[PDB]
RNA sequence: AAUCCGGUUAAGAUUCCGGAACCUGGAUAUGGAUUCUUCACGGUAACGUAACUGAAUGUGGAGACGUCGGCGCGAGCCCUGGGAGGAGUUAUCUUUUCUUCUUAACAGCUUAUCACCCCGGAAUUGGUUUAUCCGGAGAUGGGGUCUUAUGGCUGGAAGAGG
RNA sequence: UAGAACUGGUACGGACAAGGGGAAUCUGACUGUCUAAUUAAAACAUAGCAUUGCGAUGGUCAGAAAGUGAUGUUGACGCAA
RNA sequence: UUUACUUAUUCAAUGAAGCGGAGCUGGAAUUCAUUUUCCACGUUCUAGCAUUCAAGGUCCCAUUCGGGGCUGAUCCGGGUU
């Protein structure tokens, strides 16, 4: 359902001690009509809902994956 | 001989009234202490159409004196009332169009309507659209009141009985030609199953007493006695005179 | 639909005036003015009886 | 709406607009070009009466 | 002639405080920089002191007499000015245009207004301004 | 234009019903469908619905009245009678 | 009658028409007379009386409805209440108000 | 009171499987918000804000509603242009013929008639509808508020389906 | 939507689709209904006109009775015949 | 005589709510001794409001935080009218 946009809020979500699983989806799109890029989406499963976070930049997602809590069951791709 | 139609209305199976869309009984306010000593005000919030009845109803809402609530009662609208008008019921009510007063407190020649027969039955006489009775006389001896009922047949009632001031709305209603059978259909479909009446002349000797014959005619005389028995009575009941009148009106 | 209202917050079912979610703006406005002026006019109907009935 | 955009464009005033509107609610104008040539005609008459 | 002078009681007829009694503390008839219309800065009360009786205990009197005041800018068309009046020079200097924006100052203003109106509700002058207009 | 010679509204019935009944219906439906003057707001908006009931279009006041017109002549005398009879009590 | 007087007002004085502008002139105290039509609602009637006593301007009732008052002031549209604020040659400030 | 999509069997599917939701009944904690102006602030207003006590009792709304007629706007369909694939016809002709190009319930931001609010003051009467109604009981005009049916965008969700 | 040349062995709403018309008379005004398995009519019905009863401890009618009922969530511009 | 009765029987209404008598003020009333008399006896410019054994006054209780009695709302007869 929900889309949650803040990174700091997303790190609060991943430490909520009832989020058991997460997943990362790698999509491919292109800016305006010009050039392809890699989009990523982080999806954490709540007990009711499912939160996503769209990162259009690779340079922030590369550190953000590193920022995940290691106890989290991550399904990468 | 078959049991005939006019006998058959009395089991009341299909010939009942069609009361679904009717707003309510159009009774007056129950006569209580506030009415027979002082008076009491209501606002008439909405005057609303009724089905089967010609005249409109009126939502007069009074305050219940004895517990904090509102008792909302259904008057027949007098002609000239409007929504938001104050309506004063009671013995000391002023005499304006729509205040309901006892007949003991009105001058003679006052045009009232929805008037009670015996005091405390909440609105019997003069209720169809455009009617009224007129108080022509009083009698402080044994406190009676001499009124003119809308058929002209005058009456003496108790003066503690109550009537509301004015004509009843919907006047000139039967002046329009009900041009076609469909309007009569949609008129009488919200009243009862009276319609369409077949003439007894057309039908058969089981069906009626005017039946039969190799010509459409009545047979014997069509006026039947008052003392004749239920089943024969199909025609002009206990008719003292008949035929078309002559002479001028307003009889002695 | 009428039972949906059971779930939704109170700011969806209310405006913050007096007689908020049940009477509209102007009607509230009118039943101030009426309810003011009447009980001002009614005050005069006591000072009339303090002058007329005293001069009887 | 040709009347409307000529009113909002200031090429006509509100009085001649309100005349022409109820003239166009009756027939008086077969098509858009005919009404434009009628606007020119009455407006040039008002200019010559200025 | 000019009956919106700085002591009149009014009944506010629009806005969240509709049906509550204010006093005008400073009328601006011509208007202002913003608010291009005749507005008056009013001070009114939001919760009314509930009606105490002979039998309420001491502390139960105090909780009954709590007053929650408010300050407001209001247009002239949103007021019923009434014939009543109120000695307002107790807190005349507190409510101003500087009292508004910088909203932290409004709470310090509300404390002054609350003190003054409780000091008039005790020693019960102005009986009409302190009963709830009811409708 | 003016499109009928005499029938007007009752021309919707066409050829039927006779002409005296149709002239009789015309005389009342002109009264019924016309747009009347409001006793309170001073505008010309009182249109009936629901025979006997005359709502104003603005102003929301709702006068009970005649079935085919606002207040028939055998009713507007009655209030004048009341206008007379209320005066005998005092002066 | 009273109508000739209002006509002399309306061509020789200063006035304002209709409720909101009366109350604008009345709270600013430019008011000198107010004329109320008969079919005005009783609430608006009382609200204009009660604003009159704070300015102490006397109220004259126009016997006759708002359409007749709309004609009587020389306009064509209806008017419910008139506020005379500067009278010219006419003298209705001092006649019987 | 409350759900949809995708897949599945020889025969069941809004019911099974996977994903995404919601509603009621009941438990309960943690955060947030309120508080020494003890039961929130803002806006002139229409009203707004993640919240922001409230019994008896009364009132009001939704439930709640005819039929016909045009008018506007949406959805699906129909038609159709460029383009990425596949199939057909080709003695000649035809940048050709057929076909796939899809997106749910639910959630977030945003979007309109109508109605309403503020300023203002209207006759050389002005707006405005296919349809003549509206304005001093305040129109036109400037500027705002709301319903969200509906539509867009993002999530669902491209990892599904084609 | 109108118009113009030009052409067809004068053909062209080319298949489909798709009113016969007029002068009259008897009669019922009409639209509507009915003998479902022989009659759809000039019958019935209807609007319209008129008449009769009746002011509720009432009019007409039902029930074996009853502290029963229909018209009546009615009131003479109404109900009933 | 058809008069007068209410207690039988009969009718009607109300969540059987203020009946009947007496008094209390005013006031029409004229006094033929002093009151012989009858009427009144909280609400009318307004689509607002009216609910918590009732506020007030007065006496208790044992002063807590609260409760109770009378009056405010005249007595009498319990015949719902």
């Amino acid at each position: 359902a929900r889309e949650i946009t803040d990174i700091k809020q997303f790190l609060e979500l991943t430490r909520r001690a009832d989020v058991k699983t997460a997943t990362v989806k790698i999509n491919k799109k292109l800016n305006k009509a010009g050039k392809p890029f890699r989009q990523t989406k982080f999806k954490v499963r709540g007990s009711s809902s499912l939160y996503t976070l769209v990162i259009n930049d690779a340079g922030k997602a590369k550190k953000l994956i590193q920022s995940l809590p290691p106890t989290l069951k991550v399904n990468r791709l | 001989g078959r049991v005939i139609r006019n006998q058959r209305k009395g089991a009341g199976s299909i010939f009942t009234s069609h009361t679904r869309l009717r707003q309510g009984a159009a009774k007056l306010r129950t006569l209580d202490y506030a009415e027979r000593h002082g008076y009491i005000r209501g606002i008439v919030k909405q005057i609303v159409h009724d089905s089967g009845r010609g005249a409109p109803l009126a939502k007069v809402v009074f305050r219940d004196p004895y517990k904090y609530r509102l008792r909302e009662e259904i008057f027949i609208a007098n002609e000239g009332v409007h929504t938001g008008q104050f309506i004063y019921a009671g013995k000391k009510a002023s005499l304006n169009v729509g205040n309901v007063l006892p007949l003991g407190s009105v001058p003679e020649g006052t045009i009232v309507s929805n008037v009670e027969e015996k005091p405390g039955d909440r609105g019997a006489l003069a209720r169809a659209s455009g009617n009224y009775v007129i108080i022509i006389g009083h009698n402080p001896d044994e406190n009676k009141t001499r009124v003119r009922l809308p058929s002209g047949a005058k009456k003496v009632i108790s003066s503690d009985a109550r009537g509301v001031i004015g004509v009843i709305a919907g006047g000139g209603r039967v002046d329009k030609p009900l041009l076609k059978a469909g309007r009569a259909f949609h008129k009488y479909r919200l009243k009862r199953n009276s319609w369409p009446k077949t003439r007894g002349v057309a039908m058969n000797p089981v069906d009626h007493p005017h039946g039969g014959g190799n010509h459409q005619h009545i047979g014997k005389a069509s006026t039947i006695s008052r003392g004749a028995v239920s089943g024969q009575k199909a025609g002009l009941i206990a008719a003292r005179r008949t035929g078309l009148l002559r002479g001028s009106q307003k009889t002695q | 639909r009428p039972r949906q209202y059971a779930t939704v917050s109170k700011t969806h079912k209310t405006v913050s005036r007096a007689y908020g979610g049940s009477r509209c703006a102007n009607c509230v406005k009118e039943r101030i003015i009426r309810a003011f002026l009447i009980e001002e006019q009614k005050i005069v109907k006591k000072v009339v009886k303090e002058q007329t009935e005293a001069a009887k | 709406r040709l009347l409307a955009k000529y009113r909002d464009a200031g090429k006509i005033d509100k009085h001649l607009y309100h005349v022409l509107y109820k003239e166009s609610k009756g027939n008086a104008f077969k098509h858009k070009r005919a009404l434009v040539e009628h606007i020119i005609q009455a407006k040039a008459d008002a200019q010559r009466e200025k | 002639a000019k009956f919106l002078k700085a002591g009149k009681v009014a009944v506010v007829v629009r806005g969240r405080y509709a049906g509550k009694k204010v006093v005008i503390v400073k009328p601006h008839d011509e208007g202002s920089k913003s608010h291009p219309f005749g507005h008056a800065l009013v001070a009114g009360i939001e919760r009314y002191p509930l009606k105490v009786t002979k039998k309420h205990g001491a502390k139960k009197v105090a909780k009954r007499t709590k007053i929650k005041p408010f300050i407001k800018v209001v247009n002239y068309n949103h007021l019923l000015p009434t014939r009543y009046t109120l000695d307002v020079e107790a807190f005349k200097s507190v409510v101003s245009t500087e009292t508004f924006e910088q909203p932290s100052q409004r709470e310090e203003a509300k404390k002054v207004v609350k003190k003054a109106f409780e000091e008039r509700h005790q020693a019960g002058k102005n009986q009409w301004f302190f009963s709830k207009l009811r409708f | 234009a003016k499109r009928t010679k005499k029938v007007g509204i009752t021309g919707k019935y066409g050829v039927r019903y006779g002409s005296s009944l149709r002239r009789q219906v015309k005389k009342l439906e002109i009264q019924q469908h016309a747009r009347y003057d409001c006793s309170f707001c001073g505008k010309k908006t009182v249109k009936r619905g629901a025979a006997g009931i005359w709502t104003c279009s603005c102003c929301k006041k709702t006068v009970a009245g005649g079935a085919y017109t606002v207040s028939t002549a055998a009713a507007a005398t009655v209030r004048s009678t009341i206008r007379r009879l209320r005066e005998m009590v005092e002066a | 009658s009273i109508n000739q007087k209002l006509a002399l007002v309306i061509k020789s004085g200063k006035y304002t028409l209709g409720y909101k502008s009366t109350v604008k002139s009345l709270r600013q105290g430019k008011s000198k007379l107010i004329i109320i039509a008969a079919n005005t609602p009783v609430l608006r009637k009382s609200e204009l009386e009660y604003y009159a006593m704070l300015s102490k301007t006397k109220v004259y009732y126009f016997q006759g409805g708002n359409n007749e008052l709309g004609t009587a002031v020389g306009k064509l549209f209806r008017v419910g209440v008139v506020s005379i604020l500067e009278a010219g040659d006419s003298d209705i400030l001092t006649t019987l108000a």
